[PDB]
């Protein structure tokens, strides 16, 4: 009567992961973080796999990139090597 | 000593081997039956035609499907099946109305 | 079986009657005389050993099969028959349990 | 004519008394109510599962409890009947442990490779009068693919009933008396030995005291 | 004589049918046993298709009322220091524990879910 | 007189819930030079390895501490129609006792 099961709402179910940049707020007018997802030696965009990064956050990401290579803001062919002292987001070997 | 066994085709099937040629195997169809509503088929194979035979109806005595039937006489009722591409419409009738259906399908 | 019974009755006659022809007297003598016997005189000359004449113990002639695995009322005698090659299965399981007490006791 | 022996047992309902040996509780120490992940569920397996607690399938352990009352009946009476029983599987762990429950009984085992036809081509692989088994079991109906042991589809081919030992990933399909439960767990296995080997036992004494009752009579 | 066709019926079918024709002149033995005592389900051959349209299974994920508490514990206290058994039975985790003075409290501890929990706790370092 | 039930509502592996980190405790029934056997309840064995510390400790019958990393170990790939399991439960070791 009792002992028999009740469904119920799906516990222990961790709540889903986060892009880290999701609440944030992005501009091409912030280099900094749109410097983070570019590779230092070529100035090429990283993609989703080695950023790690929701869709939507991604492609904000893409286009913050582009505005900010043409008005001006960010170089285009490198990432600016003041902003190599940060942070490291994303997953890459060259190195070792 | 009840079942009897009747041919249903006969096939010169051929086949192309590596230093053999065109290699021609006979392929037989056989049903077995025995009224009473016990009967089977078999598709033997071989290079000879006796020797297929005796395969096939060996395989068909091995292979029997139980028929219910109303009386002695007939299907319980008109069936319709579609095998592969083959339709099948079969239909219930009284008794003095004799097999008028396929040539294979009266010998069945 | 019966037939190899007749066989080895029917080979000692057989050698007890060489015996008696040949010089060597006693009924008991060695298998190396009589096959010296029979070299002398049914003597083949032929290079195959196996294709020249002998008579022996039918016990060392015939290869002899495993008969009847099972009794009168079906029932095979022997546990693994139906794994089919049973002996060597038997074998195998018998070596798997003495791996396992040694495991448990420690050309 | 001495044919009430066969007929007697028939009658009756659980005669051996068969159900005594086990309990749900028993089952349920055992773990045999364990099941594999719900990804891994086979379709034809869902009527006899509880649930899944967490995506792990768990089996419904009466009802397993009910098919084990026929299943081991069923065996049971085969043993009674001078009936051949051959125990199959393909799980390794557990070939030693069934070769010797076979030896201990009066039965079978193959645990090993199955031949192309050892049950359809017998006449050949043995001599032409053989005695098929009367019954099958199978405490692993998978083979160490998974995937239906051939043996099931052989059993149905050539006429014998087949009692299965069948958990999540498995047909029941053309097992005869199936038993939903865990195969494969070590604990569950030595379980269904146990009882299986009680059984065929208890048929062969049981046999054997109403043979001598009969001379008596 | 005999039949071998695994998808036509059930076995025993085939065999009773095989007997009334009057084909197997001889009973197989086991099959008396069968009359006497059948299974539940019939044993015949069944394709195995794939759920494609909205066909989801039968099968209930199970969850107990306690669930929540556990979950809720295992956030707040990690994975218990203390080792679980699983070979005995009646084995009492420090969650289990803690849900059973949940259950203690409530019904009739009445202060609701964050406060039950913290007079639990309590309870707990008493 | 019981359910299934109520059996399963207080038995020890729905007490604990998911398997994910969960310091358990279980024996070893079975040894090969490097791996070892180890029970653990549950429905599958597990195997870890002889570690460097007290590896001649490690004996058949000895209990041990795991972490249970899932009690299953399954996946499903790219043509699978049905998920391909390993028969084992993926749990680390700790140590012993
Ligand atoms: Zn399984």
């Amino acid at each position: 009567n009792e002992d028999l099961p009740i469904s119920m709402e799906n516990p222990y179910k961790e709540p889903l992961k986060k892009c880290i940049l999701c609440g944030k707020h992005v501009d091409y007018k912030n280099v900094q973080l749109l410097s983070q997802f570019v590779s230092p030696f070529t100035g090429c965009i990283y993609g989703r796999h080695i950023t790690g990064l929701c869709g939507k956050k991604q492609k904000e990401i893409t286009k913050a990139i582009k505005r900010a290579q043409i008005m001006g803001f960010m170089p285009v062919t490198y990432k600016d090597p003041a902003y190599l002292k940060d942070p490291k987001v994303c997953n890459i070997r060259y190195r070792e | 000593e009840d079942f009897d066994t009747r041919i249903l085709e006969v096939r010169n099937v051929f086949t192309m081997t590596a230093k053999e040629g065109r290699k021609k195997s006979i392929r037989v169809l056989v049903a077995v039956g025995n009224g009473k509503g016990a009967a089977g088929f078999s598709i033997g194979k071989a290079t000879d035609r006796m020797d297929a035979f005796r395969k096939a109806k060996n395989r068909a005595v091995h292979h029997l499907h139980y028929i219910e039937r109303y009386e002695d006489h007939t299907i319980f009722h008109d069936i319709s099946l579609r095998f592969k591409r083959t339709h099948i419409k079969m239909k219930k009738q009284p008794k003095g109305y004799g097999l008028r259906c396929h040539r294979a399908i009266i010998t069945i | 079986e019966d037939f190899i019974k007749k066989q080895i009755e029917e080979f000692n006659i057989g050698k007890r009657h060489l015996a008696n022809m040949m010089g060597e007297d006693p009924e008991t003598f060695t298998q190396e005389d009589i096959d010296r016997a029979i070299a002398y005189l049914f003597p083949s000359g032929l290079f195959e050993k196996r294709a020249r004449p002998v008579m022996k113990h039918p016990e060392q002639i015939f290869p002899r099969q495993r008969a009847i695995q099972w009794g009168e009322d079906g029932r095979p005698f022997h546990y693994l028959f139906y794994t089919g090659k049973q002996s060597y299965y038997s074998l195998m399981h018998d070596v798997y349990g003495m791996l396992l007490n040694l495991e448990k006791h420690q050309r | 004519f001495n044919d009430k022996i066969l007929n007697e047992p028939l009658k009756h309902s659980d005669f051996f008394n068969v159900k005594e040996l086990f309990s749900v509780r028993s089952l349920f120490d055992a773990r045999v109510h364990l099941g594999h992940k719900a990804g891994c569920r086979h379709r034809f397996m869902e009527p006899y599962i509880f649930g899944s607690r967490l995506d792990h399938d768990i089996i419904d352990l009466e009802q397993t409890a009910t098919h084990l009352q026929l299943a081991l009946n069923f065996t049971a009476h085969m043993a009674y009947r001078k009936g051949i029983i051959l125990f199959i599987s393909r799980n390794r762990q557990f070939s030693y442990l069934i070769e010797n429950m076979a030896r201990d009984c009066g039965e079978y085992a193959h645990t090993r490779y199955f031949r192309g036809g050892m049950l359809t081509n017998a006449r050949l692989l043995f001599g032409p009068t053989v005695r098929l088994p009367d019954l099958i079991i199978f405490l692993h109906t998978l083979n160490n693919i998974f995937e239906p042991h051939v043996a099931v589809r052989d059993a149905a081919k050539m006429n014998i009933p087949t009692v299965g030992i069948v958990d999540t990933n498995c047909n029941p399909c053309l097992i005869t008396y199936p038993v939903p439960g865990n195969d494969d767990s070590p604990l569950a296995v030595h379980l269904y030995c146990r009882l299986f080997q009680t059984a065929i036992t208890r048929a062969k004494e049981k046999r054997q005291q109403v043979e001598a009752l009969y001379r008596l009579q | 004589a005999g039949s071998r066709l695994e998808t036509v019926g059930s076995i025993f079918s085939r065999t009773r049918d095989l007997v009334r024709a009057g084909v197997l002149k001889e009973k197989p033995l086991w099959f008396d046993v069968y009359d006497a005592f059948p299974p539940l389900r019939e044993p015949v051959f069944q394709r195995p298709r794939v759920r494609y349209g909205k066909a989801k299974a039968p099968i209930q994920d199970i969850w107990y009322h306690e669930d929540r508490i556990r979950a809720k514990f295992y956030s707040v206290y990690g994975s218990g220091q203390r080792a679980f058994d699983l070979f005995n039975p009646n084995f009492k985790s420090t969650c289990q524990r803690f849900v059973e003075k949940y259950t203690e409290l409530q019904k009739l501890g009445e202060t609701d879910e964050e406060k039950l929990f913290v007079e639990t706790g309590k309870a707990l370092l008493a | 007189v019981e359910s299934f039930a109520s059996m399963l509502r207080h038995s020890p592996l729905t007490q604990m819930g998911p398997a994910k980190d969960k310091l358990v405790i279980g024996r070893i029934f079975h040894i090969v030079e490097n791996d070892l056997y180890i029970d653990f309840g549950g429905k599958f064995h597990c195997v870890c390895r002889r570690p460097e510390v007290d590896g001649e400790k490690y004996q058949k019958g000895t209990r041990v501490r795991l972490r249970l990393l899932d009690l299953e170990l399954t996946s499903r790939f790219l043509g699978a129609t049905t998920d391909t399991t390993v028969l084992e439960a993926n749990a680390v070791l700790l140590g012993i006792q």
